[PDB]
């Protein structure tokens, strides 16, 4: 009835359909019952003034590690030696043991390849005129989709690289390295036992059990707290600001707050255990909501794969997928630098574009190779309620 | 090693290294200059500043 | 204050825009762009007790951002687009400035009334106020988050 | 951290620690060697004079 | 690499094994009016500093 709703005048129908008519006679716009109440004229159209396009570029905050490969080869391997205790000599044994062989033992964890992630977008010439009523608004537009396509970059790597370690956190290592405490006003008395225990001579606290050529046996290490980092809850650290340091007198050389990583909450990330196809098209849009085009249905998840946002609750995703997360915030891993690996090789970052002119939208792509991994042949303690 | 021609658009000249402008880092400074809590201790009001942020 | 900072797809309400139903959008703050807002009660609190009665504060106060009231709230909302009915109600309404709200017109759904007004017959039920309902509250945001536009030419 | 007077009685000069003060043991009722398991598990630290 | 470890698991068994016989000591020597005894784990604050 109303002149708005009707749909099939709009700019939407000479684009889908290929033949469309050439001339326009105009209208006769009216504001009676619409969104557009104007007491004055009935009869113009609605000016807007501005648009604003608000955009912060993000950060990674361990852009530190990077340390840059040439991209060759795939595999990477490092490994110890098991220390060995000697022993009291008792001269009742053969005089001909020392014909026998003793070779050293070694760890040797081997380590597969990095993942190459990718991005695309595609920029229109044709439709996008339509809005953007100057010509500088759409150059913003422009530097403003690959500032994100940029920064989103980053977001990602933080928050899959803090799910590495909280997931190492969790199922990776042993009894001996965690210990249990009670409350967020207990844990910092216990952190602050747990730092320097790291610099006692200690086989106690690395998790070389864990390697391949190593599971029976010790290996002893030490830290040199330039060297430690303790990772945490946002709301530990509060505590440690408004509570430790301020309600006691002299802690002149004490405070180490100058290794606290800390995060608002340790988990938005989801890992497949159960494998599984996929059926649901709502599911197909909320994954492409987050940018993910190459799913199809009958698509086929792997294991090892990560999730990054919340997609646990679709139909195909429920039981399989598991949250990595602590359990009741009271949650602090210290462990050392030199034992997380992290590698990115991202020369080639910006492709350049291919143009598609007969549909004129040009349309770019974003490829970075990124390793992570950590090893274990370091020092770390966890602190949680089980 | 090889000598050849080493020439192709792509996998030649680009099979190796490409041109290098930026590796997503950290300008914008999280736990180094912001992420802070450490602030100053007196009179008090209007560290608040507007930008235009049309672009 | 140092979740402002982090990078986060929650502390925002892109799920309430017009086309961001579905979909994150991750945003942080700068530190130069934290307002608190509270009472009266808690800032005095803060600055009489805590920092206070602590030792250290070399970087701890943040007391710098924070804008407080004695009150959150003498302020309503209509529900229910109510109409105007009796003598009473509108000379108690002239006693504030208002004269052109005679008696016979409507009150829109989304009006707000800015002093104390609910105790006339007309207004119970259909008027609401607005306060923090337990007087034990802080919302803090990023600034430039709210936009405030005048003309006064 | 919190008594307030310590230019005098900061007696951390000369405190060894530790993180635990043993995981070294002690022999009673002394034994014989005789299970191949236990053998293999002192090959993984050195000790290889036994059998 | 197998060198210098070779000195320095030495090292480590040094240490512990002499911390060990230290906490032996304090267990089985020392007849009982050379111990004194701590209630709590702040009272021994006050008992080595008048010790």
């Amino acid at each position: 009835a109303l002149l708005v709703a009707k749909s099939a005048k709009s700019a939407l129908q000479d684009f889908n359909h290929d033949y469309s008519k050439s001339w326009t006679f105009g209208d006769k716009w009216d504001n009676s019952n619409t969104m557009f109440e104007t007491f004055v004229n009935k009869y113009l159209f609605p000016k807007i003034n501005e648009t604003l396009l608000i955009d912060i570029a993000l950060g990674n905050r361990f852009n530190w590690l990077a340390k840059e490969q040439d991209f060759i080869g795939q595999y990477s391997e490092e490994y110890v030696i098991m220390d060995t205790v000697p022993i009291n000599m008792d001269l009742s044994k053969n005089e001909e043991l020392m014909l026998k062989r003793n070779y050293p033992r070694m760890a040797t964890k081997l380590y597969g390849n990095g993942i190459v992630k990718k991005q695309k977008f595609t920029l229109n010439n044709n439709d996008t005129r339509f809005n953007f009523q100057t010509l500088a608004d759409a150059t913003n537009y422009a530097l403003g989709v690959y500032k994100k396509k940029i920064s989103d970059i980053n977001v990602l790597e933080e928050k899959e690289m803090r799910a590495m370690l909280v997931d190492y956190s969790l199922n990776q290592l042993s009894e001996t390295n965690v210990r249990k405490a009670t409350s967020k006003e207990d844990l910092a008395s216990k952190v602050f036992e747990a730092i320097l225990n790291l610099q006692n001579n200690s086989a106690k606290y690395n998790e070389v059990h864990r390697a391949s050529g190593g599971a029976i046996g010790q290996y002893t290490t030490v830290s040199k707290l330039k060297d430690i980092v303790i990772l945490t809850t946002d709301s530990l650290k509060s505590y440690l600001l408004d509570t430790k340091i301020a309600n006691t007198f002299q802690i002149a050389g004490i405070d180490f707050t100058d290794h606290v990583i800390s995060f608002d909450d340790l988990g938005g990330v989801f890992k497949v255990t159960k494998e599984f196809k996929l059926q649901n098209q709502d599911s197909i849009d909320f994954l492409r909501a987050y940018g993910d085009y190459q799913s199809q249905l009958g698509d086929t998840i792997p294991v090892g794969a990560v999730f990054t946002y919340d997609v646990s609750k679709l139909k195909e995703f429920t039981g399989n997928v598991e949250e990595i997360k602590p359990k009741s915030d009271l949650y602090a891993f210290i462990l050392d630098i030199n034992s997380i690996k992290y590698k990115r090789y991202t020369k080639g970052m910006l492709k350049p574009p291919f143009h598609n002119p007969e549909f004129d939208e040009v349309t770019h792509w974003i490829h970075y190779y990124s390793f992570k991994a950590i090893s274990p042949f370091f020092n770390k303690i966890l602190i949680t309620d089980q | 090693m090889y000598e050849g021609n080493n020439m192709r658009s792509m996998m030649g000249t680009s099979y190796e290294d490409s041109r290098l402008n930026k590796r997503t880092e950290l300008n914008e400074n999280m736990s180094i200059d912001t992420n802070k809590s450490e602030d100053s201790y007196g009179v008090q009001i209007h560290s608040l500043s507007k930008q235009s942020f049309t672009g």
